[PDB]
């Protein structure tokens, strides 16, 4: 096996990005990087949204996007996602930083390699 | 519709997870006026 | 024939190439060449290209002229391929053409959409419906014969298959005239000649099987395996019962499967092809799953053997009333793939876990064959002084098949004793 650690390389990347950028980011005890832009008026592990969410590198380079509402059930999700979708309501925004251990991993897929630190911006539009 | 059995027994579905059951079929539907040879049909070993 | 005889060290290899390449152009209708859209616009939907490639290669290599045992490596190499394009807008001169290039027209099988679209010479119809098609086949067939011994004689065989197609649907973008890819999808074959000899005699009914226990405690294995190469050992494996992906309560709809696999790490749980594909593999091959290929597909076809020992004769049988004596085992075993295929659900979204939450798998199959065939597993052919000729042989076989359909292994087992005596009683009076 040639298992890969990439939790340093990608906290360090992360806080260099949060740096070069001028953000302030919470971060949680699984290595998670998030920022709440805006709030609304919670979903649940077993709960279905519906997301406009964008995600991309930190080159800037889109792998994945959804302009329009996507519905979700959250608990298909990557494991960023299942943590920090539940920390807003409906119309709220959140800016995700999800380290490879909670993104696609040290082998990724296509489109993504292992090892790649991820930039989600999610609007959650309802929580049906 | 609300027969997706992506979202079956999430919020809204027309369908709780007794519809899995062959022996629990029709209460797997939350819909009242079902009936077991229209809306729907039963196999136990079907072959593909 | 490649004259590889002419320099004198290669002088027994006798390899022969072949080549045959196919093209052809077709022109469409004029409701398609004309496509009159319901704004009016009129649309060229264009005509239909094809390629094809029928790759031989045939070596001898005779090994003649402690490893000199063996004689000859005969190696057949056949590679087929093919190309469909349609929405090729332009057309053919009198004598042919080289328009999408001149390898094309001879079968290149190199890339010729995006250079196409570059050109110009694809339809801009913005919902043309017909698909970019690449089919390929690979076929082995590498044999040899040993002579460890005077009297004895081993053949060794080899084989591999591979079959892969490849479907898309494209557009053009009006601006850069870029080749756009649209939903592409593959499916296949695969065939290789594999051993498991090293459970071909472990008991196994209805009621035991080592083989199947092996199977069973090989999926734990596999998925920490599998486990350890997605979350890389930087973090604690999740588990499905440990603190942050508890036992649901019985209302839940995963409180089953969460309690079917307790132990095992979250994406991968004991009906995950990706776990027990492997893991059906190593238990029936005899490998340790520790270390066995966790790969759907494999490289290095293993021998199988077909043995005969003529041996016998020269100890002291020449006048110990045995005037012939033989033995003969072969072996064949192969493992099959009938049909694999891309996976939709694997892509790019967020949605990594399916509904029994287990990751999505690039390439999905609905079976896996292991079958294994002692045709004979020993015969023994020898006739007496007495004229007292015996044929006796036994035959075994194992159908190993795995479907992740419903998650069931289906073995046929089989097993065949056959005794062939014949004598003459001489000059019997009536």
């Amino acid at each position: 096996d040639e298992v890969k650690d990439y939790t340093a390389e990608n906290e360090k990347e992360i806080v260099d990005y949060l740096a070069q950028n001028n953000l302030t980011a919470q971060r949680t005890n699984s290595g998670l990087y998030y920022i709440i832009t805006k709030e609304g008026s919670h979903p649940t592990l077993n709960s279905n949204i519906t997301v406009i969410y964008k995600g991309y590198f930190t080159n800037g380079k889109v792998f994945d996007e959804s302009t329009e509402g996507v519905s979700y059930s959250l608990r298909t999700l990557i494991p960023g996602w299942k943590e920090g979708i539940p920390l807003l309501k409906s119309g709220g925004e959140i800016q995700l930083f999800v380290p490879a251990h909670l993104g696609y991993g040290s082998n990724g897929n296509k489109t993504v390699p292992g090892g790649a630190v991820l930039i989600f911006e999610i609007t959650l539009v309802s929580v049906n | 519709n609300k027969y997706d059995p992506a979202t079956i027994g999430q919020a809204g579905s027309f369908l709780n997870s007794n519809i899995r059951e062959i022996v629990t079929a029709k209460s797997g539907f939350n819909n009242t006026n079902v009936s077991e040879a229209t809306d729907y049909s039963v196999l136990e070993n079907a072959r593909k | 024939d490649i004259p590889i005889n002419k320099i004198p060290i290669f002088g027994f290899v006798k390899a022969s190439y072949s080549y045959t390449a196919d093209y052809m152009w077709q022109r469409s209708s004029t409701a398609f060449s004309e496509y009159e859209d319901p704004n009016g616009t009129v649309y060229d939907l264009g005509n239909t290209i094809q390629n094809s490639n029928s790759n031989t290669l045939t070596t001898t290599l005779n090994m003649n002229t402690v490893l000199t045992s063996i004689k000859n490596v005969q190696i057949n190499y056949t590679k087929n391929s093919g190309t469909v394009l349609p929405g090729y807008t332009p057309s053919v001169g009198f004598l042919g053409t080289s328009k999408p290039s001149l390898g094309f027209v001879f079968g290149s099988q190199d890339d010729v959409r995006y250079e196409a679209a570059k050109r110009g010479w694809l339809t801009t119809y913005q919902d043309f419906n017909q698909s970019f098609t690449q089919v390929s086949n690979k076929l082995l067939k590498v044999t040899a014969n040993i002579d460890l011994l005077p009297d004895l004689k081993v053949d060794l065989s080899m084989d591999r298959s591979y079959s892969e197609n490849t479907s898309e649907q494209y557009s053009v973008d009006p601006s850069t005239n870029e080749y756009k890819p649209l939903s592409p999808y593959t499916y296949g074959m695969f065939s290789i000649s594999t051993v498991m000899i090293k459970t071909a005699f472990s008991p196994s009914d209805e009621t035991q099987s080592a083989a199947f226990d092996d199977f069973r405690s090989n999926r734990l294995i596999i998925a920490n395996r599998l486990a350890e190469g997605h979350y890389g050992s930087g973090v604690a494996i999740p588990r499905y019962g440990d603190a942050n992906n508890p036992i649901p309560a019985e209302t839940d709809p995963n409180y089953a499967v969460y309690t079917a696999n307790q132990g095992y790490p979250i994406g991968y749980t004991k009906s995950n092809q990706a776990v027990l594909l492997p893991a059906f593999l190593a238990a029936y091959t005899g490998s340790d799953a520790s270390s066995s290929s966790t790969n759907i597909f494999r490289s290095f076809p293993i021998p199988n053997w077909s043995i005969k020992y003529n041996g016998l004769m020269r100890y002291k049988y020449f006048k110990d009333k045995f005037k012939r004596f033989s033995l003969q085992h072969n072996y064949r075993a192969s493992y099959t793939i009938n049909q694999f295929r891309s996976n939709f659900d694997y892509n790019s979204s967020p949605k990594v876990q399916d509904v029994n939450t287990n990751f999505y798998n690039e390439i999905i199959m609905s079976n896996v064959n292991l079958v294994e065939q002692f045709s004979p597993l020993i015969r023994m052919d020898f006739e007496l002084k007495s004229s007292l000729r015996v044929l006796s042989e036994i035959k075994k076989d194992r159908a190993l098949s795995m479907s992740f359909d419903n998650n069931l292994l289906t073995e046929v087992k089989g097993m065949e004793y056959i005794i062939g005596l014949g004598y003459r009683f001489k000059d019997v009076i009536f």
